[PDB]
């Protein structure tokens, strides 16, 4: 078929029709982003001429080929480290949250790390780490049972339990002083006045919250509990991370398969080789098998150095999220998550990380008319802060992302000019209080 | 690290290297059980040529 | 089929038919020993997994070695510290041995305080050099830990502040080389 | 040291071109580094083999120095946007993205030049003084519910005030700080208070 790029919507517009919210959801989405790959490593000199002297000897012939490739190796191990370090290192202090959980009836057992466990890990952290198979792998799976063949994989430097660690702590933070602990000290203060503070950061008023606290906590709650159901079904959703190493361990595997390859030698195996020609010819047969084993090397390090960009690309772009998202409150659009941003909540996973970005987002939509300003005593009146709308008989000033309508005074709005000027206004009177 | 860096003077850091420490090495060598003898007794060792 | 390598006792159960083990690259993994019905595996006979921790040769020339993925009683007979000279038998036993998750770590003494990573060697342990001195381990810390007094009818609100001009350095350019392909190759 | 991340970069590139230099000082299987030799010793018929090895090796070590050098400028290219942006919304501008110019709250920042960089002086402004306080989310004043327009309510023991979040500035609780709203049968954790009519 032709596929069709979304349902067709046509928008009732006109120039004096508006369409307000009455209701909203406190929606909860996942965002997976990498930030590590393995630090894999390999041993040129015995990848190339596993024990042999004379193969040794010959390859010393080609110069440094083998230590740059090994040097940019750890180059690229060194820059995963400092990536990760970059990422989830950002605060100076270890936060944990206290034992009282009077979180204004939100409920943060599923983020919050769970005290009967070794690890030290939340629930979403488990489901996350038991959602990303390895038998999928090859040399990756068989590399961690003990693959010895030159080829080794270095552990991360900073463990599970420290990535659990940082997460903690900065959970802890964003949940008992905002975002003051990402600026300077901890400051304490209420969770509602939090959400208090990040509503007025969306120019939704403070009350708005307070009149429907509860709801909104059980929704959070109950996002929250679809988040699970989506961990507990869908196993594709960390696809990108499962792909990075799936990536690392077919370039591997390609690696390892190359030793197969005669590259136009007459056997891909040394000693034969070494046994079978005289020293004239073996040495072009091993010249051969040199030159293919280094350029396979060669073409694996540069697509190494390609994905790792990648990889960095990406560690930076969560550690932007982190800071701006995480540590603060961002006014970016779709920057944290589809509608208007609340906060995230950050969460370890196998070589990346995983956002929950609690947005809110407009729900039940009624019609209003509107006009740009009413005209009371010839003066034309503005509103300070919002919009005037009007259900059919009177006119009321309500903010624009939530329909609360209220007695247009002169603490509302504020004067200027007249009514000869601007195109729509229309008559009413301005309560004086 | 001083040769594989190529320089007298190491900075601060934990070095990766190679492996230039050789080791002697024996050999050996292992085939099957010897069977499957030839005639050569009769035919050395025959009554009439 | 010839090759180098360490023979070992093996695990594995062959089949009856079958001689020569093989890994998923064609290559000798474990073998059947062709007089005795004895399968043994062939471990090879090198370690490049070594690193070398050094402060800077202007502070000291005191170093420490980390084998990759062993046993402090493996370490000797990985790296064949019987046919090495005296002075690298110093690196393979004695009583500067820690054994992290990342293999075997000698000539840094292990301490348990924890202090901000200097030196990273790996699975949380960072070296430095500390006093009288010498080279010392450590689990690294992840900074000072703090408990939040929170309570939903406390806040905490600063009373006076300090203005702090942190540094940020970032590279622009690089520097523009240029190659003469015919004269580099065939001056 | 606290410019190595450029230096670093230096390094690396005469790294890189040392490097080339002492690629010229192998045969890759040829029997010498030295053109001129083989030109000097050998006739075409073996000249040859021995030119073409070399020409081999040489454009190898090219085609990997020229690939690592692009993919350290696509790196450095990468870092140059940053800095671009980093100069538009820090200098130019006031960011309030958080740590994205520098720790703390951003005030302004600063460039200055440097050997194949740029150094950013970010001036943040950082709360250092801190004290307790008891704390209200609203206050009701005649039944009513009254919420602050801009800053929280808080109370030294005894009295109200009304303040900014960053910065201790109590001031009286008055209906030019804090708008009406509703009821307060309705809010958790309310506390009764006057609101001062001016
Ligand atoms: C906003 O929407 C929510 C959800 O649609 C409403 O909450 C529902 O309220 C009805 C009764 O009023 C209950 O039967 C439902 O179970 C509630 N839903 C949930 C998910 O709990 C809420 O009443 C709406 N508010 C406004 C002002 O429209
Ligand atoms: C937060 O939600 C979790 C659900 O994930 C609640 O845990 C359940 O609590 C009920 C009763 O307390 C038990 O019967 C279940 O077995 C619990 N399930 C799990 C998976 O723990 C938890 O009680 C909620 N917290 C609050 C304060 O309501
Ligand atoms: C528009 O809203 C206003 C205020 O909400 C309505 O005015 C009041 O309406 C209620 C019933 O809905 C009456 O009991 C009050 O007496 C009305 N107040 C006044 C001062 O008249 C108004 O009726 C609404 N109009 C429409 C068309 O919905
Ligand atoms: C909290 O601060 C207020 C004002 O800063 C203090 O109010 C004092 O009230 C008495 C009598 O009402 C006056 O004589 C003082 O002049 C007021 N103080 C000031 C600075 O004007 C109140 O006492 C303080 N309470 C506590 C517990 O510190
Ligand atoms: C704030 O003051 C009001 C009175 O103006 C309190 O309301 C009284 O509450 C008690 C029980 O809580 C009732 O028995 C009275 O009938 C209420 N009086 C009125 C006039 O409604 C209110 O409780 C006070 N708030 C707090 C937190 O103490
Ligand atoms: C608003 O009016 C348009 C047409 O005037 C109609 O199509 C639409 O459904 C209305 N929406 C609401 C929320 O009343
Ligand atoms: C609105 O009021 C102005 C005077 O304030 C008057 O001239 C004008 O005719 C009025 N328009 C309508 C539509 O009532
Ligand atoms: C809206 O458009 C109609 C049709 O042209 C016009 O009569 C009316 O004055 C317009 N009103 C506003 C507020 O633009
Ligand atoms: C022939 O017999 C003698 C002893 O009688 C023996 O030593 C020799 O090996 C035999 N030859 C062969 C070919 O078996
Ligand atoms: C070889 O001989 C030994 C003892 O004579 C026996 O144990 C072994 O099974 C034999 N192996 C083969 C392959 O014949
Ligand atoms: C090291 O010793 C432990 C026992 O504590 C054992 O489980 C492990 O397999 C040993 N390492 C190797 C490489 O065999
Ligand atoms: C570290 O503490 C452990 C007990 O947890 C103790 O056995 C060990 O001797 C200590 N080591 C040092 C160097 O203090
Ligand atoms: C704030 O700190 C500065 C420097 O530490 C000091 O001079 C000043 O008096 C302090 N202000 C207050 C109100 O404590
Ligand atoms: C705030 O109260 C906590 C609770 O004991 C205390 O630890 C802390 O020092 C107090 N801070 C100030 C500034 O009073
Ligand atoms: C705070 O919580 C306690 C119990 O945990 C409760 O008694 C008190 O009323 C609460 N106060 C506020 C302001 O929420």
């Amino acid at each position: 078929y032709t596929m069709s790029l979304g349902a067709e919507n046509s928008v009732a517009y006109s120039n004096n029709s508006i369409a307000i919210p009455t209701n909203f959801t406190i929606s909860v989405t996942t965002e997976i982003l990498p930030v590590s790959m393995t630090k894999t490593s390999v041993d040129c000199t015995m990848y190339i001429c596993g024990d042999s002297t004379e193969c040794s000897n010959l390859l010393l012939q080609y110069g440094s080929f083998c230590t740059q490739l090994n040097r940019a190796l750890t180059g690229i191990a060194v820059e995963q480290d400092k990536n990760t370090q970059e990422v989830f290192a950002q605060v100076k202090q270890i936060y944990k949250t206290p034992p009282i959980k009077d979180f204004g009836g939100f409920n943060f057992s599923q983020i919050l790390p769970d005290p009967s466990k070794p690890s030290k890990r939340s629930f979403i952290e488990d489901l996350l780490f038991n959602k990303v198979t390895l038998a999928d792998a090859g040399f990756i799976k068989q590399y961690g049972d003990c693959k010895f063949n030159g080829l080794t994989v270095l552990p991360p430097l900073l463990t599970d339990e420290m990535i659990a660690q940082y997460t903690s702590a900065l959970l802890a933070g964003t949940i008992t002083s905002g975002w003051t602990f990402g600026a300077g000290a901890a400051l304490q203060i209420p969770f509602a006045m939090q959400m208090a503070y990040r509503f007025n950061g969306i120019g939704v008023t403070q009350n708005v919250l307070y009149e429907n606290q509860k709801l909104i906590a059980n929704q959070f709650n109950s996002a929250i509990g679809k988040i699970q159901d989506s961990l507990s079904s869908t196993a594709s959703a960390l696809g990108k991370l499962q792909d990075v190493v799936n990536q690392n361990a077919q370039a591997l595997n390609t690696l390892v398969k190359q030793l197969s390859s005669n590259f136009g030698a007459i056997s891909s195996v040394l000693n034969d080789i070494l046994s079978r020609l005289d020293p004239p010819e073996a040495e072009v047969q091993i010249d051969r098998l040199i030159t293919g084993r280094l350029q396979s090397l060669q073409t694996y390090v540069t697509q190494q150095l390609i994905r790792a960009a990648e990889i960095r690309a990406s560690a930076n772009l969560a550690a932007t999220k982190m800071s701006e998202c995480v540590l603060g409150q961002s006014k970016r659009v779709d920057f944290c998550g589809k509608g208007y941003h609340l906060m995230s909540f950050p969460q370890s996973a196998p070589h990346g990380v995983v956002f929950l970005h609690v947005t809110y987002v407009p729900a039940q939509e009624k019609n209003f008319t509107t006009a740009p300003a009413i005209c009371h005593d010839g003066k034309a009146h503005f509103p300070r802060e919002g919009v005037f709308v009007s259900n059919g008989t009177h006119w009321f000033v309500t903010q624009r992302n939530f329909y609360e309508p209220q007695i247009i005074t002169t603490d509302n709005t504020f004067v200027s000019g007249n009514c000869d000027v601007v195109i729509g206004i229309v008559n009413n009177t301005v309560y004086d209080p | 690290t001083k040769c594989t860096l190529k320089s007298f003077t190491v900075e601060k850091g934990i070095y990766q290297t190679s492996n230039f420490r050789v080791q002697p090495t024996e050999s050996i060598v292992r085939f099957p059980n010897i069977t499957n003898l030839c005639p050569f007794g009769e035919v050395f060792n025959a009554t009439r040529f | 089929l010839t090759g180098t390598g360490v023979l070992t006792e093996s695990n594995k159960k062959f089949l009856p038919f079958q001689q020569f083990g093989r890994d998923i690259a064609d290559t000798t993994d474990a073998v059947r020993d062709p007089q005795t019905l004895e399968i043994l595996d062939i471990t090879p006979c090198s370690f490049g997994g070594v690193s070398v921790i050094t402060p800077g040769t202007n502070t000291s020339n005191q170093v420490a070695v980390l084998y990759q993925d062993v046993n402090c009683t493996e370490v000797p007979v990985a790296i064949h510290a019987d046919q090495l000279t005296p002075t690298w038998r110093v690196y393979s036993t004695g009583s500067n041995v820690f054994q992290t998750r990342a293999g075997c770590l000698i000539g840094a003494e292990h301490v348990n305080n924890s202090y901000e990573c200097d030196i990273p060697i790996g699975a949380g342990i960072c070296a430095s050099y500390q006093t009288s001195q010498s080279i010392i381990a450590y689990t690294m810390s992840l900074g000072a830990e703090n408990s939040v007094a929170y309570s939903n009818n406390s806040i905490a609100i600063p009373t006076n502040f300090t203005i702090s001009v942190t540094t940020e350095i970032l590279p622009v350019s690089m520097t523009k080389t240029s190659v003469d392909c015919t004269m580099y190759i065939c001056g």
